[PDB]
């Protein structure tokens, strides 16, 4: 459905015209194209962006692409392996599978592809996640090898790169769409999905309960159109998905009722929410926010539950086991708040 | 050549195939698949008979250890009549060797099967082989070539060719990716060992307390040799189980105490005794606390410090220690900071939240959890690499918002369109590179309002036979 | 001359002191003879070692020379040595008492790499008719899981006071030494479990002062005195506390790491203060001995140590 | 592009940074150069000094010949260390032509340029220490290190140490002149010392933010002189009218209403979380706060930035930051 | 032409200074003939090194190309190197050797707690054919076996008359000049290791010898350390506690940048000037060094330079308060 209605050129492109026009300014130079660092919310659109101007410089067959596995031997006797969907023209490297092996495999994929001689392109995606060590070989590989691997690296809230990175690669963001933006691309896709709307305010409603995120916006729009057979009329229970409920219910348990017989199915709910694949750090965010939108609090108890979130938020990205920290985190706040 | 000096393990093995505890439908499948492989071979494993289980030639099993793998795999060989030819890590399972020795016997048949009886009709099988190479994960630094050289033996083989590891999803493993079926034994629930270890106990004429069994198994994890091990050691008798086996257990109970920390205790039982009573065990310890410090009436709260201050406090020590058990593991020669991570995770929250344990003690949950969130993050890993071709995500962001919308395509049709949107939904299914085991594990991740395991069974099976019958004509890639 | 460490060990399973429990279970052990494969874990010197030795020796008896292989850090354990030397020594016939069985016993099982530990696997499950295996291990971590079991895991706590007392008391009855109470207290203090260097120095301060005293045993361990570190963490006055840190013990050279060591072994044995300020004073102190191992030794750390410390005390 | 095709090769063309590598300068000539530890902030000239001193002192001849440049691309492990390293300490002086004595005096000596050796094991330091040590007379040791509490003293004790200063703000402004003049660059008024001052510590991207701010300008086909917004849209640095935004709601303002304005900051504003050095540096060259409110705004700002260092969450900790500047 | 530090390496137990208690110790263990395992450790550029060389070749003399074996950290250092080199070493007895030889592990700190188990057992096997000695900087990171197994010994800092000598001999033997405040600084700062001393001295040799005359002022010998000077710290510290924001900012990243300072030596020289003031009250000192040390933490990760500055400025004001 979404991917059904992804542009696959900047002139497909509809939403932010400054950054399109940017692009296609910057799509006049094939020859010179120096290093790119996008940077913006998670679900802007800047994968959607990178692989346009990378349509728009190579030919449009880009986006039929394989995926292939590769294996390796590091300076220890352990053969580990990563997956890279490769295209003709360009192949993505998401150092993510690996846990503290990113520089290895980051020297050796980049070493070998700038010896095959017109030059590749190499998408970085999720450029926070890598460590000191491997961004400092990344930036010694650009040093080295600058007539084969143009650099193009997507992340969000780029803090964890080194300034020596961001001197050598042109900085682009990419802000959120406005609500206004967003109402106009729900309104062309429900147009082409023939769904019969009983108004526009709908989509404006949905632009606004999506918190400027386009991709949870439109699968959201696409998860209601199939609760009210294709028509969506005023009276619509916006649907959220499983752990954002169980997350609210989290939060109405804490506000209603503060005592350590409560903080032990606190603990289990914590328990059966991280262990499905979600991280500690979406739960905490989350839980803040959460607790903050209630209604029933004041500023001094707003206030406090801000600081210990910020407290426990640097203690998980500095722990390994999140449970420790997140029923820390829960129990100081039951205890401000009783 | 004694009934005695023999090991508790090896005198009380399984002879047959009712003995083992745990994992019925595994080892039923492999003996059906083992009965079928002589039509396969017939069949040139072409035509995938009623279980997709006629076109694999090597059977693959994996698991946690101390199961039954090995001796499932013997039994099962045995069974059949079959004769077992087997290697293992002890063996030099270089390539050279391996072409060497066993390759030339992946054809040709047995002389001590057919010495040993050929005369009654008993089975035909009397003199086959079944090629059992245990321990392939034990495949170390000195066998080159080992891995590649037995994925090709899982083809063009000619003999039943069973294989065993302890880690399926290990990289060094890919190669037996689609050549191979692999089956995975579970560990056995607590009924299951609970009966042997009855049957156990009865035969050698002792009994024993059935919550002392139940916090064995737990402390165990299931394996079964482990327990089968350390019940042996009742022979050599509340101090058994005091001392040696349900450590832990009795750690927590005397850290918990609240008479220890009060003055008049305190004078008694010094600060130095807290910190040798960590050390014994130092790999539980901090676990154990964790799990159930909020769990006891306590005595030692200050004028004006209500239970759930004491509570926070505590868990925001543990929070520290857990962060410095991290530090510590960052780099073993930092040893010498094991002392204080003593006090962060084991002493301080004890010293804060003692007093009276409310009910019994639970053993610490954050194994079963640690494993599941593994498995979890393995499938989700498989999902993504399967699927990222047309979505354009993160590993994590699928989960995040995709995974509803997909459960909700995938199923809610077989809610309201009953069975005739198979077509549909496989269609979706064609898009995305996923199949059927991949809809599962789809439809596993999904907690809170929207759980799926109870309401998977309420739709009619003939829906599921023919779901499976009609995505077996088609295939996407 | 000659090690006091080395003439006084244990030969009987009787004399050694320490764990109540496992060596009486090893008493039983050696008299019954089935013995089964055993992990022995625990701290250093606190006999682990030793235990094992007197039980295969008291095991055996006439016939140790030739049922017993030993392999420790020395000796090479690689892929060769556990394919071909073990298997051909647990296949070797030996005609012994019915309840015996040959015993290879391998010591800091910790260095055996993980590959190495994999091919003894089948060779100890095939092979347990007439042969038993024990591992010494520091660590029990670092051993494979199905080596981690296969056999029985015995744990050694650090060793007490009162053992490591019994047994200098014997080891001076035994040897005539001129000593004191707080000479012995103060080798419990610098032994804090490890019997090996508690009889070592014992034994440098019998050979370099002649007399067990106090200042004997702290000149003599080259560590910084418990009674100024204690006067450190007990002056009333700040100042005090900064210039004794200052004069008395950065000017002499000593390490940092020490200084932290000596300050938490001291808070530890504090029995004067109350128990809860005792804890935030280790805690502190931890939190000081953590920052110092990150890379910074400065002076100030262990400045704003005794002012959070004083800050406690107050 | 610019920035290497006007590297300074010799140094004398650089003009800030004249402190440390003069006594280089003195002992150039003789072989007893001692082993040198550079530190500094990144982007100050310690590759441009190297190798315009490995210019000045080899050769082309001799440049690539006992001179071993190790990064961080090269293998850091200590297969490397005793491999090729301890190898090439050893091995004797190639004198292939005389078209080098011409210009350049060779010393008998060698160098090797092992960089980055901030982010190196101690095992690895402690085998340095002996390559070092064993061959002192006959190779010489050049290192680099952003931080030097993470390189082991017993090295820093050994080789000398030598820093260089971030940056001149205050004569540099003629060299980026003199490059503008040259590339025929039509530039503003105030954007040059502006360029220099969001780009402090580093010259390198000082000369790439003008080259691109340069290379967006001339698209337009406007002709006018590029104004200062061009220059921060391109740094990624906050602009000054959101940054007024900022201050009047939280100078006065409830919780709810900061938190809002965050949650659009966060959600569609700049998403960088330097945002903190711009209100460090609004509250502290301001002169209208007495000198205790001054004193916990710093402190405030001082640990937000140090949370922040770990590569925690930004929103999280940028509301903590604005709620409890609010406070006062 | 050699380097000094190369060059002025002592040769015999006499020209060695300041570590007196462990050389009639040593010429003890010489004379008596019952040389037992060793361990020098302690802070570098003390000695020890050159120490146990000299004694080496005293006790052997000509044979110490041959009975005197040197090991150093890390040399492929698996449990392989003591299972085959110095296993052998020690096992195999020489054709004409009467005695014992020595094996001198430097830096033998770095080996792990596998690599020092063997060596313990190494050193326990064949403690009647030889005997080693182990050098270290921290004691601490060594398995109490292997410390229990032989003689410590720990080498002080050099102190004043040691170096002050040291120098005196240096500079006799060479054409230096060296001004009265100039060995003041130069022991204040170099905080007694003799390798940075003799390093150093040959240093701003090379660099101020244009006339054979020139005297060696502090400015050239704290421009060759890179070390401040104490009247900028006082002016610092004074511009901090008396004037206001702005100027107190300017002034230090002025004297920050024309010199180029690091916050860590900066907050060290601070410290230390603070160490002696009269200071009244208590809660001053108190949160003057939970928060310096503080900084100093956070600097020892790079953050944000001129936050950390203002952040020095902020602590130093507010704590002087009262
Ligand atoms: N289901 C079972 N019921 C009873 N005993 C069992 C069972 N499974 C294993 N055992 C015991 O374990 C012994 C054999 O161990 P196995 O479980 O077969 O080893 P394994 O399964 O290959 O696991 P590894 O080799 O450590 S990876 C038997 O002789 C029994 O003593
Ligand atoms: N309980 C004890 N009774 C008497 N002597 C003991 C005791 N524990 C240790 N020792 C002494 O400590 C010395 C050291 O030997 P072990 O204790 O066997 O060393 P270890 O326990 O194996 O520790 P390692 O080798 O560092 S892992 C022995 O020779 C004994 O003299
Ligand atoms: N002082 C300087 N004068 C003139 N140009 C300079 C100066 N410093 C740097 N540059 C320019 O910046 C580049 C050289 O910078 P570098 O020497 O790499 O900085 P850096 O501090 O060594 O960065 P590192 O060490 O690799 S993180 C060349 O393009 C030079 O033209
Ligand atoms: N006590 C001393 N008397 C005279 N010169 C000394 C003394 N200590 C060091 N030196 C000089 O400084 C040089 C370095 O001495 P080393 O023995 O290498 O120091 P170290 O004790 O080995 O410390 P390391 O090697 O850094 S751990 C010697 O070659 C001498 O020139
Ligand atoms: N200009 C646009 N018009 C229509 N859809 C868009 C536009 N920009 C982004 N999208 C939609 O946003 C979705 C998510 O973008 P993506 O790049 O996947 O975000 P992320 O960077 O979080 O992976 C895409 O599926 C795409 O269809
Ligand atoms: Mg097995
Ligand atoms: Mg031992
Ligand atoms: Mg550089
Ligand atoms: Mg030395």
């Amino acid at each position: 459905w979404v991917d059904k209605y992804r542009p696959k050129s900047l002139n497909a492109l509809s939403h932010n015209e400054e950054l399109t026009n940017f692009l296609k300014s910057l799509s006049d130079q094939p020859r010179d194209l120096p290093h790119l660092l996008l940077y913006g919310p998670n679900g802007t659109g800047k994968k959607t962006r990178c692989m346009a101007l990378l349509e728009s410089i190579f030919g449009p067959g880009v986006y039929r692409l394989k995926i292939d596995v590769r294996q390796f031997v590091t300076a220890s006797n352990r053969k580990l392996e990563l997956n890279v969907v490769s295209s003709p023209y360009h192949l993505e490297i998401t150092p993510s599978d690996m846990g503290n092996n990113d520089r290895i495999v980051i020297q050796e994929l980049l070493k070998e592809v700038a010896q095959m001689e017109r030059y590749k392109c190499v998408i970085i995606n999720e450029a926070n996640s890598l460590t000191k060590d491997a961004q400092a070989a990344l930036r010694r590989t650009m040093e080295k090898y600058s007539k084969n691997i143009r650099l193009i690296m997507v992340c969000d809230s780029m803090s964890p790169i080194i300034a020596p990175i961001k001197s050598r690669c042109l900085l682009i963001r990419c802000p959120a769409p406005s609500d206004s933006e967003i109402s106009t691309i729900l309104s062309d896709v429900v147009t082409n999905e023939r769904i019969q709307l009983e108004t526009k305010d709908i989509l404006k409603r949905i632009a606004q309960a999506s918190n400027g995120n386009l991709r949870v916006s439109l699968l959201m729009l696409e998860s209601m159109a199939l609760n009210n057979e294709l028509a969506l009329k005023s009276s619509s229970p916006i649907i959220k998905p499983d752990w954002i409920i169980v997350i609210h219910k989290l939060t109405r348990k804490i506000v209603k009722e503060r005592s350590v017989n409560s903080l032990i199915e606190c603990r289990a709910v914590l328990y059966d929410l991280l262990a499905h694949c979600i991280p500690a750090n979406i739960i905490l965010k989350e839980l803040t926010f959460s607790l903050l939108d209630v209604e029933t609090l004041n500023t001094t108890n707003k206030s406090s539950i801000i600081e210990y979130s910020s407290v426990f938020d640097e203690r998980l990205s500095l722990g390994n086991k999140a449970i420790f920290h997140l029923e820390g985190f829960i129990a100081k706040v039951m205890c401000c708040l009783d | 050549v004694r009934e005695e000096d023999k090991l508790w393990t090896v005198k009380y093995a399984p002879t047959n195939l009712q003995q083992v505890c745990g994992n019925k439908g595994s080892v039923m499948k492999l003996k059906n698949w083992l009965a079928n492989w002589e039509n396969s071979k017939k069949n040139s494993f072409k035509h995938a008979g009623k279980d997709g289980s006629g076109v694999f030639r090597a059977a693959m099993l994996y698991g946690p250890p101390g199961i039954g793998k090995t001796t499932a795999a013997h039994l099962v060989a045995q069974e059949l009549g079959y004769d077992i030819l087997e290697q293992n890590a002890s063996d030099v399972r270089s390539k050279t060797l391996l072409n060497a020795g066993v390759k030339n016997a992946l054809d040709n048949m047995s002389v001590v099967g057919y010495f040993k009886h050929n005369e009654e009709a008993q089975n035909l099988n009397g003199k086959h082989f079944v090629i059992i190479m245990d321990e392939v994960d034990g495949m170390s630094g000195g066998d080159r070539g080992g891995v590649g050289q037995l994925a090709q033996f899982c083809r063009k083989t000619s003999t039943p060719l069973i294989l065993i590891c302890n880690e399926r999803n290990l990289p060094k493993m890919r190669p037996f990716d689609r050549v191979c079926l692999d089956i995975q034994f579970r560990r056995p629930d607590a009924n299951s060992i609970k009966s042997r270890l009855m049957t156990i106990a009865i035969r050698e004429k002792f009994k024993l307390d059935p919550n002392v069994i139940d916090r064995l198994i737990q402390t165990t994890r299931g394996d079964i040799r482990q327990v089968i091990n350390l019940l042996s050691t009742i022979s050599t008798s509340k101090a058994w189980e005091k001392n040696i086996a349900l450590k832990p257990f009795d750690i927590a109970h005397k850290m918990l105490d609240g008479q220890i920390y009060s003055d008049i205790g305190s004078r008694n039982f010094t600060l130095n005794d807290k910190i040798a009573l960590y050390f014994d065990d130092f790999d539980f310890t901090p676990l154990m606390i964790q799990e159930n410090y909020l769990s006891t009436r306590p005595s030692v709260l200050k004028p004006g410090q209500s239970h759930l201050e004491a509570v926070a406090e505590a868990a925001n020590c543990i929070s520290l220690g857990d962060i410095v058990e991290k530090k510590i593991r960052s780099s073993e020669q930092l040893w010498s900071l094991l002392p204080l991570h003593a006090v962060l995770s084991s002493v301080y929250p004890a010293s804060k939240v003692a007093g009276h344990m409310a009910g019994r003690i639970n053993f610490t949950a954050w194994l079963g959890q640690n494993s599941k969130s593994a498995k979890y993050y393995r499938l989700l890993q498989e999902i993504h690499y399967h699927t990222r071709l047309g979505t354009s995500t993160d590993k994590i962001g699928l989960r995040l918002d995709y995974l509803p919308t997909f459960r909700k395509r995938l199923l809610d049709p077989f809610l309201k369109q009953g069975a005739d949107a198979i077509s549909s939904v496989i269609e979706v299914m064609d898009d995305y590179y996923l199949t059927k085991e991949d809809w599962d594990s789809i439809m596993e991740f999904f907690v809170g309002p929207d759980v799926t395991t109870a309401i998977i069974k309420k739709i009619p099976a003939t829906v599921k036979s023919g779901f499976t019958r009609k995505y077996n004509s088609m295939t996407h890639p | 001359q000659l090690p006091w460490v080395e003439k006084y060990r244990p030969q009987v399973l009787s004399d050694i002191v320490g764990n109540k429990e496992t060596i009486d279970r090893l008493q039983q052990i050696a008299k019954d003879g089935n013995m089964p494969h055993m992990i022995i874990s625990g701290m250093p010197g606190i006999g682990k070692t030793t235990s094992v030795h007197c039980l295969a020796h008291e095991l055996l008896g006439r016939s140790y020379a030739d049922g017993v292989l030993e392999l420790n850090a020395s000796d090479d354990r690689g892929i060769d040595v556990v394919r071909n030397q073990i298997k051909h020594f647990a296949q070797k016939k030996l005609h012994l008492p019915p309840g015996k069985h040959k015993i290879v016993i391998l010591d800091e099982a910790d260095s055996m790499t993980a590959g190495a530990q994999q091919a003894l696997r089948r060779t100890m499950e095939l092979y347990s008719n007439s042969t038993r295996f024990a591992f010494a291990c520091n660590q029990s971590n670092k051993i494979i899981e199905p080596l981690q079991s296969r056999c029985a895991i015995l744990r050694y706590s650090k060793l007490s006071d009162e053992d490591v007392l019994k047994r200098l008391l014997q080891i001076i009855k035994l040897e005539d030494v001129k000593y004191t109470n707080d000479g012995l207290e103060a080798i419990i203090f610098t032994a804090e479990g490890d019997m090996r260097q508690a009889i070592n120095n014992l034994q440098s301060t019998v050979a370099g002062h002649g007399l067990v005293n106090a200042d004997n045993v702290f000149k003599i361990v080259d560590s910084p005195h418990p009674l100024i570190v204690k006067k450190m963490l007990l002056a009333s006055n700040l100042e005090d506390s900064i210039q004794i840190l200052r004069t008395d013990l950065w000017k002499k050279g000593y390490s940092s790491i020490d200084i932290v060591t000596t300050s938490f072994r001291v808070t530890k044995n504090l029995a004067q203060v109350k128990e809860s300020v005792r804890l935030e004073m280790i805690k502190e102190i931890g939190l000081t001995h953590m920052r110092i191992l990150e890379g910074v030794g400065t002076y100030l750390q262990l400045a704003s140590m005794l002012a959070k410390i004083h800050k406690l005390n107050n | 592009p610019w920035v290497e095709k006007y590297r300074p090769k010799n140094l004398d063309e650089v003009t800030a940074q004249d402190h440390a590598v003069t006594v280089l300068k003195k002992t150039l000539k003789s072989a007893n150069l001692p082993h040198m530890l550079f530190y500094g902030p990144p982007g100050t000239g310690k590759t441009s000094t190297i190798l315009a001193l490995t210019k000045e002192l080899y050769g082309p001849d001799l440049m690539k010949s006992r001179i071993l440049e190790l990064n961080a691309s090269d293998e850091r492990g200590i297969s490397i260390v005793r491999e090729k390293v301890k190898n090439f300490a050893r091995l004797t002086v190639s004198k292939p032509s005389k078209h080098d004595l011409e210009n350049y005096p060779c010393p008998p000596y060698k160098i090797i340029i092992l960089d980055e050796a901030d982010s190196m094991t101690a095992d690895a330091q402690s085998a340095l220490r002996r390559t070092m040590e064993t061959y002192s007379g006959v190779t010489r040791f050049c290192l680099i290190c952003n931080y030097v509490t993470r390189i082991i003293d017993p090295l820093a004790s050994r080789c000398s140490k030598f820093r260089f200063k971030a940056l001149d703000a205050s004569n540099a402004i003629d060299r980026l002149r003199f490059i503008s003049e040259q590339e025929n660059v039509k530039c503003d008024d105030g954007v040059l010392e502006r360029i220099l001052d969001i780009s402090a510590g580093d010259l390198r991207r000082g000369i790439t933010l003008l080259q691109s701010a340069s290379k967006g300008a001339q698209y337009l086909g406007d002709g006018k002189n590029i104004t200062s917004t061009q220059v921060e849209e391109l740094a990624g640095v906050v602009p000054h009218d959101i940054l007024i935004e900022i201050v009047e709601k939280v100078k006065s303002g409830d919780f709810d209403e900061i938190k809002k304005y965050v949650n659009t900051f966060m959600k569609s504003g700049w998403s960088a979380a330097s945002v903190v050095n711009q209100l460090h540096e609004y509250y502290i060259t301001n002169d209208n706060f007495d000198t205790n409110f001054k004193n916990q705004i710093s402190w405030l700002l001082f640990t937000t930035d140090s949370r922040l260092n770990n590569g925690t969450n930004e929103h999280i900790q940028l509301l903590n930051l604005l709620v409890k500047i609010s406070q006062l | 032409n050699l380097p000094w530090v190369e060059k002025y390496r002592p040769e015999t137990l006499d020209e060695v200074y300041g570590q007196n208690e462990v050389i009639t110790t040593v010429r003890k263990f010489v004379d008596e003939g019952k040389l037992p395992h060793l361990l020098f450790y302690g802070p570098p550029g003390t000695g020890k090194t050159s120490t146990i060389v000299a004694l080496a070749r005293e006790i052997y003399g000509k044979n110490y190309s041959n009975m005197v074996l040197e090991l150093n950290a890390s040399d492929d250092r698996g449990i392989d190197v003591v299972r085959n080199q110095i296993k052998d070493f020690a096992s195999t007895r020489q054709i004409f050797s009467k005695g014992f030889k020595l094996i001198i592990l430097d830096e033998a700190d770095a080996m792990t707690n596998a690599a020092q188990n063997a060596l313990r057992r190494v050193i326990e096997r064949y403690t009647k054919n030889t005997r080693f000695c182990v050098l270290a900087n921290y004691a601490h990171k060594l398995t109490p076996a292997l410390l229990s197994r032989c003689t410590r010994f720990r080498f002080q800092p050099l102190p004043q008359e040691a170096i002050e000598r040291r120098i005196a001999n240096v500079l006799v033997h060479e054409k230096l000049k060296l001004s009265p405040n100039a060995e003041k600084a130069l022991i204040e700062l170099s905080n007694g290791d003799m390798r940075r001393v003799l390093n150093v001295l040959q240093s701003c040799k090379a660099t101020l010898d244009n006339p054979d005359e020139d005297e060696i002022s502090d400015d050239v010998i704290y421009e060759c350390c890179g070390a401040p000077r104490p009247s900028d710290l006082k002016a610092v510290l004074k511009s901090i506690l008396e004037d206001d924001w702005g100027t107190a900012h300017y002034t230090l990243n002025k004297v920050r940048s024309a010199k180029g300072l690091a916050l860590i030596d900066l907050i060290e020289g601070i410290v230390k000037i603070l160490e002696d003031y009269e200071l009244q009250n208590e809660e001053t000192r108190v949160h003057l060094l939970t928060k310096l040390a503080d900084i100093e933490y956070s600097i020892s990760k790079g953050g944000n330079d001129q936050i950390q500055g203002s952040a020095v400025i902020g602590a130093i004001k507010a704590s002087f308060e009262n």
